[PDB]
């Protein structure tokens, strides 16, 4: 059956972010549509569900030369009495029925934790402790030893924009917009570029899938620097870098791991 | 109201190694700029409690909880107390080659409890945002990653800054830590002038800190390296048991002993 | 006993009728919604590397309100959002368990796959038998912790012990807190689960080399404007505001150095002090921990460094610090 | 009695609200109804639909039947059970009791009742500590001849603070209850 | 759990019995020593017959000539069913401390 197609048409306009980058792909005819999607009342209803001979009713009853109103009338119509424990046991049996379709931990060295990831004579403190131990008998000179007025000012200068120890553009905006639509682009066609390449798949088939990707890396690539072309001969500013990071990164792994597989090989 | 804690990294190997150097920066100078430090705070407002916290290679002991000078009473009595303090912990002490280097975590943890300690006794009417000015001034220790690590996690918890105010040299973790918990960071290279980076960075309270401007912060390098090397790697393995990074694919991770199955 | 490091854990919440019900102080959805936020808040606090992801279950439908994520203030600003939710309608636990199955079925096998249910009504209309769900969640090793509100339901009480988790009901508000506050910690692995490796990447952060010299403009990857600097990943390449955050291309987990030395305390478990209420031999008027005089006839102390702690600080390392300041040294 | 009571809750909207809250079950004089009916209770309970099944007190249902945990959690006595009086074979029975053995006419009849109404509610307790709680819908058992003729064990712990609860203060004491015995030991 | 009642010391499966146990077993001792017809009431469904039967079976073996045998009757089969299957469990227990067969026979009609 044509399910595709009408899957199609539901997020044809309903979601512009899904639709939008799939056409861009065959915007520039860069490679078949095929490999997108393969790679990636109540009332009434209750009735329908709870009571069987509502439903055989309503298929030989199925509106013919009557109304619907007329149907709903349908619906409400010692020993009347009894009637009414059989129905709700009935019924409550009915909506049962419906509902029922047929180590302790142990380690070998725990001081790496503490000298942990970040990464990095014995007379000295026989003499060093000593001149200290004889430095503050003389204490309290707080009147001019803690600052002075040539210090002082050196810290506030060193603390000004220009001096030491303090150091210190959004022109485009329309651009903003494809640049984001740029980004969703690569990040929807690289997840599936990078959906395999991590995992080895040692088989012709996930292989091939990856061989597929690989070569589609190239075609999606192709037509990126002409969209680049046409933003970059504008006036020259805002370079956008970060963009071919991704690209021509995403071409060295390809190259090295291809590479890597002929090694193997 | 504010609670300041100035874990002073009073090391005398340190500092003892710049009276033998003879340079013009020395201890007694730095308490005093911690003392006038610590008198300005308090002297903002009533309302406001400080303490000063020391740190040697042995243990870390706290510094702090008429008018003869013509200065205010109260601050008479912080300056009598943490000069016979200090002098008492400088001057008395054992000796041990084995551990010579600074221990800063411990003498923190004894700094991030007095607050909550201090946060319990206070009343509900009024509300208190702690900081701790770290004022360090000697190497971190490698063995002490781990335990920092917890505190300054505590902080945030609490909500209590860091503002480390390292000296002599750029300690990677402490640089570390004041980023954690929103605390500034300065490397203060004129000794001699190190009280008025204090009054101007440091002095201002959390609720002041931001309508001012401040040096930028520093970047941090959020480094990993394998358990094999201590070397900085960029792609890590880890297990969910020991939770530590790996340098390169193994059988089994040796700090585990789990039966790792191979897929 | 050792823990799932890293979970993934739904907090399942019924959108039932009888959470309209005030039995507490506030609305009844409020304040689960109210505390839920300390929970998530929380639940990342203690375990970075985790991720969750919220459900919604009302008028017989399961909603997913929020997919598995490491931002906790995304799901903080859904809960915000859900606090005027309708909360017309019944539970379905079949709909609730089976949305959960189908995304936490393709989970990879390190992760310890976990849900909370926060059940309110204790009628569960569901569209088909739960029994035959319940060994498909077994075979999915997915640890399922009711958390029951005014009902010890049946139905239930088989589906936490059954399937490995543990089912608890809320004597009052108080009480809420300590119960969800236990499900942050990461819950010891059972025989049945296992663990493995898992790859993960260190995203260095960077800025401008040298005064905008060979920049890096970008904008974000999940109205950001163009940012000077951000992290980036050892393989995307893509500029990533915040960590930590699964790469949206390599599906490799990025995470800084803090986040992970973060959740070291579990592995470690501070031994709890000994209480002696007298004060045996303590010559220390001043607890050494916080130096301040002990207004109470009780102390502790540790197996080693042999140290005092009065309440205050006892208190405190165990809840928060995770370790003791003396017996550091 | 059970009929009317049923059929008044059907006009009214009572007993949707009931049927929206939980599953329903009215008992029948013929087995086979009752027989299909508790299997389907007993599947209700087991799943989180929960059941109300409606009994007679002196029903072989309620005879034959036993309530264990998650089975019967609050059983509802609705109103004193007692036979129609006018009933000839009673009578006899009744007048020779007078007549002989010396026991008041109504004596006996509450004797009957009380031990037939302590006999069905009696079930939710079978053992290992299964909690359930007995909640009497009639002010009658409120009264001390009543209460005397009830069991020690359900009668001891009765209290008079509880005696004569109110239709929702019942409800909010009984939801209480169920928090405290919710919890494990 | 063997029970030294005051009457005699009655072997008991299940590892506690509450208070009120223990004056069951006295009060039925009473009558059964006054070999004199009573009557009894004891709440809990399941652990009355082991309690019931455990004083008999000690009973039985301290006085053989005084009881000849047990007649134990329920209102219906379907609980008669579990009932023997408490005296099953409770004689497994009893021959196990034994360590060997006994003459008792039980069998429900
Ligand atoms: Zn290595
Ligand atoms: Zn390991
Ligand atoms: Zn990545
Ligand atoms: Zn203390
Ligand atoms: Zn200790």
């Amino acid at each position: 059956a044509n399910k595709e197609l009408e899957e199609k048409n539901r997020m044809l306009q309903e979601d512009p972010v899904l639709f939008q980058l799939y056409k861009d792909l065959v915007v520039s005819q860069v490679i078949s549509a095929e490999e997108f999607w393969a790679n990636r009342s109540d009332i009434i209803e209750s009735i329908f569900r709870t009571y069987p001979a509502v439903k055989m009713k309503y298929a030989e009853n199925v509106p013919h030369n009557m109304t619907e109103k007329e149907f709903w009338t349908r619906f409400f119509q010692e020993n009347s009495n009894a009637a009414i424990i059989k129905r709700f046991n009935h019924h409550s049996a009915m909506v049962l029925a419906a509902g029922l379709r047929k180590i302790a931990l142990n380690l070998k060295k725990s001081d790496r934790y503490y000298h942990g990831p970040t990464p990095i004579t014995s007379q000295d403190i026989i003499n060093s402790f000593q001149s200290i131990r004889q430095e503050m008998e003389a204490y309290t000179p707080k009147l001019t030893q803690v600052l002075s007025s040539s210090a002082a000012s050196s810290t506030i200068t060193a603390l000004s924009p220009g001096g030491a120890l303090m150091q210190g553009q959004m022109v485009p905006n329309d651009i903003q917009s494809e640049l984001k639509h740029l980004y969703v682009a690569v990040g929807e066609l690289l997840r599936h570029f990078w959906s395999c390449f991590p995992v080895n798949t040692p088989f012709l088939e996930e292989k091939v899938v990856k061989m597929k990707s690989n070569l589609e890396r190239f075609q999606v690539t192709k037509l990126c620097p002409f969209q680049e072309k046409i933003r970059r001969q504008y006036l020259s500013t805002n370079l956008v870098s970060h963009i071919e990071e991704m690209l021509q990164t995403a071409y060295n792994k390809l190259h090295t791991w291809q590479s890597r597989r002929l090694m193997k090989k | 109201l504010n609670l300041l804690v100035i874990v002073v990294d009073a090391n005398p190997i340190w500092w003892g190694k710049q009276a033998l150097k003879e340079s013009q920066f020395t201890l007694s100078k730095c308490i005093d700029a911690v003392m006038v430090l610590g008198n300005s705070h308090l002297f903002m407002n009533r309302s406001n409690k400080l303490a000063v916290i020391a740190s040697h290679i042995q243990e870390s002991r706290f510094l702090y909880p008429g008018s003869k000078d013509g200065k205010y009473e109260l601050l008479t009595s912080a300056n009598e107390v943490i000069v016979e303090e200090i002098k008492d912990l400088m001057t008395k002490s054992d000796i041990k080659g084995q551990h010579t280097e600074t221990l800063l975590a411990g003498s923190l943890a004894k700094a991030l409890c007095y607050i909550h300690r201090m946060n319990k006794e206070v009343k509900d009417n009024q509300e208190m945002k702690s900081r701790i000015l770290v004022i360090k001034a000697a190497e971190d220790s490698a063995l002490q990653y781990m335990n920092f690590m917890n505190v300054i996690f505590a902080a945030q918890k609490q909500n209590i800054l860091i503002d480390a105010c390292v000296l002599d040299s750029d300690s990677g973790l402490l640089q570390q830590a004041c980023d954690i918990t929103g605390g500034l960071y300065l490397k203060v290279p004129q000794m001699p002038s190190l009280l008025q980076y204090l009054l101007w960075v440091f002095l201002p309270d959390q609720d002041q800190r931001s309508q001012l401007i401040l040096p930028p912060p520093v970047h941090v390098d959020y480094r990993a390296a394998c358990f094999c090397h201590r070397n900085l790697i960029e792609i890590g393995y880890v297990c969910s048991v020991c939770l530590s990074i790996f340098c390169n694919f193994s059988p089994i991770c040796t700090t585990c002993e789990t039966a790792f199955k191979i897929s | 006993v050792r823990l799932g490091m890293m979970r993934h854990l739904y907090v399942v919440v019924d959108g039932s009728r009888t959470m309209e019900d005030q039995d507490l102080k506030p609305n009844r959805l409020t304040c689960t919604l109210k505390l839920l936020e300390y929970f998530v808040e929380e639940y990342f606090d203690q375990n970075p590397i985790s991720q969750i992801g919220i459900i919604v279950t009302k008028s017989k439908r399961a909603e997913k309100l929020t997919e598995l994520s490491g931002n906790p203030r995304k799901h903080i600003t859904s809960l915000k959002k859900a606090v005027d939710m309708t909360c017309h309608g019944e539970p379905s636990l079949y709909n609730s368990l089976s949305i959960a199955m189908q995304t936490l079925k393709h989970m990879p096998g390190h992760t310890s796959r976990e849900v909370l249910i926060i059940f309110s009504s204790l009628t569960t209309c569901d569209p088909s038998n739960i029994y035959d769900l319940i060994k498909t969640l077994k075979a999915a090793k997915i640890r399922v912790s009711v958390i029951g509100l005014s009902a010890e339901v049946r139905v239930c009480t088989v589906l936490a012990r059954e399937t490995g988790g543990t089912y608890h009901v809320i004597l009052d508000e108080s009480h809420y807190k300590e119960l969800l506050t236990h499900h942050v910690s990461p819950p010891p692995a059972s025989s049945s689960s296992e663990c493995s490796l898992i790859r993960m990447g260190f995203p260095q952060h960077t800025i401008a080399s040298l005064s905008d010299q060979d920049a890096k403009p970008s904008f974000s990857m999940a109205e950001p404007g163009l940012t000077l600097g951000g992290y980036f990943c050892p393989q995307c390449r893509a500029k990533y505001c915040e960590l930590p955050v699964e790469c949206k291309i390599c599906g490799l987990t990025l995470v800084s150095a803090p986040h992970l030395a973060r959740s070291y305390h579990h592995l470690f478990p501070l031994d709890a002090f000994q209480e002696i209420p007298l004060e045996e031999y303590n010559g220390e008027r001043f607890c050494y921990g916080c130096q301040g005089e002990l207004k109470d006839q009780h102390v502790y102390v540790c197996a080693v460094c042999q140290n005092v702690f009065c309440v205050d600080c006892d208190v405190f390392v165990h809840d928060s610090l995770h370790c003791c300041p003396g017996c550091i040294h | 009695y059970m009929e009317s009571t049923v059929a008044s809750w059907y006009e009214q909207g009572i007993l949707e609200n009931i049927q929206r809250n939980k599953l329903l079950f009215i008992e029948t004089q013929d087995g086979a109804e009752t027989s299909v009916a508790l299997e389907k209770y007993q599947e209700a309970c087991e799943n989180g639909r929960g059941a109300i099944l409606l009994s007679v007190a002196r029903g072989k249902v309620s005879e034959g039947i036993d309530f264990v945990h998650h089975y019967g959690r609050a059983v509802i006595m609705f109103g004193v059970p007692y036979v129609y009086t006018q009933s000839r074979i009673l009578k006899a029975r009744l007048e020779y009791l007078r007549d002989q053995f010396q026991i008041r006419e109504n004596d006996f009849l509450t004797f009957d009742a009380m031990r037939h109404a302590a006999q069905c509610v009696g079930r939710a307790i079978r053992g290992k500590t299964d909690y359930g709680l007995m909640v009497f819908a009639d002010k009658r058992f409120a009264r001390g001849d009543k209460r005397g003729k009830l069991p020690r064990w359900i009668q001891e712990h009765l209290t008079d603070a509880n005696l004569n609860l109110t239709v929702d203060e019942g409800v909010q004491v009984a939801k209480y209850f169920l928090r405290q015995m919710a919890q494990p030991f | 759990m063997k029970l030294n009642v005051d009457g005699l010391l009655v072997y008991f499966p299940y590892d506690y019995i509450y208070p009120e146990q223990f004056s069951y077993m006295r009060e039925l001792k009473r009558t059964l020593d006054a070999k004199g017809h009573g009557v009894l009431e004891m709440p809990s469904g399941t652990g009355k017959t082991v309690s019931l039967l455990a004083l008999i079976m000690a009973y039985q073996r301290a006085y053989p000539l005084e009881v000849t045998k047990l007649i134990y009757c329920s209102r219906t089969v379907p609980e008669i069913e579990k009932v023997i299957e408490e005296l099953r469990k409770l004689l497994n227990f009893y021959e196990k401390q034994e360590g060997e067969k006994l003459p008792f026979l039980g069998l429900a009609l």
